[PDB]
RNA sequence: ACACGGGUUCAAUAGGUCAGACCUGGAAGCUCAGUAAUGGGUGUAGGGAACUGGUGCUAACCGGCCGAAAACUU
RNA sequence: GGGUGGGGGAGUGAGAAUGCAGGCAUGAGUAGCGACAAGGCAAGUGAGAACCUUGCCCGCCGAAAGACCAAGGGUUCCUGG
RNA sequence: GGGAUGAGCUGUGGGUAGGGGUGAAAGGCCAAUCAAACUCCGUGAUAGCUGGUUCUCCCCGAAAUGCAUUUAGGUGCAGC
RNA sequence: GAAAAGUACCCCGGGAGGGGAGUGAAAGAGUACCUGAAACCGUGUGCCUACAAUCCGUCAGAGCCUCCUUUUCCUCUCCG
């Protein structure tokens, strides 16, 4: 019962991976914002 | 329970100053060679050579 | 020996017992133990009594001591050399000398050794 | 009148008030007896100070050409040194600050026949 | 804690030893009865904490520090 | 890098907004120092050791305080310093 | 202390996403917060209420009263 | 600091750090370094304080201590 977060990188990639960002029009606009700010992306 | 106010500089220094170490020593301490001084409590050990500086 | 007022050494009295037995073992096997002063004080009458039984010398004395010291080699030494050697003395077989303190706990250290 | 010699140590990893507690024992005392006191100080924090006083003896005797047997601690300082800080976690996410205080110790010795 | 009380080798305050008081209740070994479990003798035993009284056997250190040197009237 | 004087122009005068950033204080050398398994001794290393090392005792879990995989961590392993 | 072969517990991989989801329903749970989650944008939002507004000198010097108010803890005209 | 000229060497010290020499116009320019404020800690020192209650001051105000002019005077006086 007492937990908070149980990491799993495969799941993180399939859910938060930029590949999934590419899947949508909305996700692409997110990425392009990150490029201008100058950050390393997911 | 908390300090409602700062203790004045005077009283804080009085309490701080009531925090000291004791002074104990002995002279005339004869050991092999130089008469190194020790405390009375460890004098017997000094006579037996059970100290090191 | 006499009970001790206040806290027992280390943990409970069982631990105190084990401590006194092992220190006594070391003492008989070396002749000079450097430890804490309280433990040396507690250690005196215990070893003093054990030596008294060695001085007398007997089977039931061996049983009595073996109730306390599981190691036998020190008993051989005790009932072969030490006891008989201290036969010409009526009590007071140990000596305690004050030792310089330990940097880390300011322990009033002391060394306990046999008179000879 | 009193051609003193000076020795000091910087960036010592010892708390100021603890140093003060030690050095209050040696004001106006002779060098050899003061060092004996510090050797037998139960505070177990007099070491560095004794080292500093030793440096006073070395400078006073060799650089100045004075007799160690006559040296007296004219004055001693427990100056507040550069304090650093490191954070410590406590309950309920409280982020407290534990400090690492240092000091600078200055010793002045002089011949007082 | 500190303080207080007594003593500090012309000494018995502490520890030990020995002998007692007191508590426990009959040690091991040996021997005897019994196939055994166990019971008797050696033995009011053996062991032992404070208490009592002797015994200078070890430790109280062949030693340090602080502590008066006084203005006149009546 | 600034004074005297006539003029122009202001992010212009801090004593408080349970204000903000930095630094330093009182509380205070107080509390706390992290399971009710337990350490001890000798020798040695060392300027220095109750906490490291080597020996010997003691004590503790032992369907877990043992030994292996995944996930995860991503050099934390070893040697030397 | 209760259940502990059952409406069971658990890991792995997957889906449901905001005036919407889920719910053996309590209006709790949805990244420590839920009678409508989080970040950003419009945003320098708003507030008849609170709180703060930095140096000085010289002269002069109020009211807490009326009228009206989706108004009486505000504002407007008048009075000073 | 214009320049690294980065305190060789020697002495304490386990080292760090420091000192004496020395460079530099300067070390009051030592990597923790232009000027180095305040709060703050600390050493030394003149004065007050252990029979006394008041936002912790002001005004009266004794007697000590630092400094200083005139002056009897020290005439040692062409010195102070």
């Amino acid at each position: 019962g007492k937990r908070t977060f149980q990491p799993n990188n495969r799941r993180r990639a399939r859910v938060h991976g930029f590949r999934l960002r590419m899947r949508t029009r909305a996700g692409r606009s997110i990425v392009s914002s990150r490029r201008r700010k100058g950050r390393r992306t997911l | 329970a908390v300090p409602k106010r700062r203790k004045s500089r005077s009283n804080t220094r009085s309490r701080r100053s009531q925090w000291k170490a004791a002074k104990t020593e002995l002279v005339g301490v004869t050991v092999a060679g130089h008469a190194h001084k020790v405390p009375r409590r460890l004098l017997k050990a000094a006579r037996l050579g059970l100290i090191d500086f | 020996p006499k009970p001790t007022k206040g806290p027992r050494l280390g943990g409970s009295s069982s631990h105190q017992k084990a401590i006194l037995a092992n220190l006594a073992t070391s003492l008989f096997e070396h002749g000079r133990i450097t430890t804490t002063e309280p433990k040396a004080r507690a250690l005196r009458p215990y070893a003093e009594k054990l030596i008294t039984h060695a001085k007398k010398g007997a089977l039931h004395n061996r049983r009595e001591v073996l109730k306390k010291l599981r190691d036998k080699d020190v008993v051989h030494t005790l009932f072969a050399e030490i006891g008989p050697f201290f036969a010409d003395r009526d009590g007071g077989y140990t000596r305690i000398i004050k030792i310089e303190a330990r940097k880390g706990d300011n322990a009033p250290m002391a060394v306990i050794e046999l008179v000879r | 009148e009193y051609p003193s010699a000076v020795a000091k140590a910087r960036f010592v990893r010892v708390s100021p008030r603890k140093a003060r507690r030690v050095i209050d024992l040696v004001r106006g005392r002779s060098v050899s007896d003061a060092l004996d006191i510090l050797r037998w100080a139960p505070q177990a924090a007099s070491g560095p100070v004794a080292k500093v006083i030793a440096s006073a003896a070395a400078n006073a005797q060799n650089n100045g050409g004075l007799d160690p047997a006559t040296l007296v601690v004219a004055t001693v300082y427990a100056d507040q040194g550069p304090t650093a800080k490191r954070i410590r976690p406590r309950a309920q996410g409280r982020a407290f600050r534990i400090r690492r205080r240092t000091s600078h110790i200055t010793v002045v010795v002089e011949s007082r026949p």
